[PDB]
């Protein structure tokens, strides 16, 4: 899964 | 608003359903996740220029009070309000979502 912030 | 989800569809499924050459950049399915059960996968296809087509998959995790979120930063009530705002919005995601994912 990506990572995201 | 249904369409867009696909429920227990396997990673590998949404890839072969992600990846039809066919499908405008940022097209998308929500299903349920594999890895964490009670969670969900926001699946959406990507281009880059030298290497083409690829699929970007985003954990939909959900929280004990009912939201949804995939940055704590923005969190929704629902899944299909999390849809309506990255239709419109990345803020974030790889590309903000276009297509509903065919078939």
């Amino acid at each position: 899964y990506l990572r995201v912030a | 608003a249904e369409e867009w989800y696909f429920g227990k569809i396997t990673r590998r499924e949404s890839e072969r359903l992600l990846l039809n050459p066919e499908n405008p950049r940022g097209t998308f399915l929500v299903r349920e996740s594999e890895t964490t059960k009670g969670a969900y996968c926001l699946s959406v296809s990507d281009f880059d220029n030298a290497k083409g087509l690829n699929v970007k998959h985003y954990k939909i995790r959900k929280l004990d009070s009912g939201g949804f979120y995939i940055t704590s930063r923005t969190q929704f009530s629902s899944l299909q309000q999390l849809v309506a705002y990255y239709s419109k919005h990345a803020d974030g995601l790889c590309h903000r979502l276009t297509n509903v994912c065919p078939t």
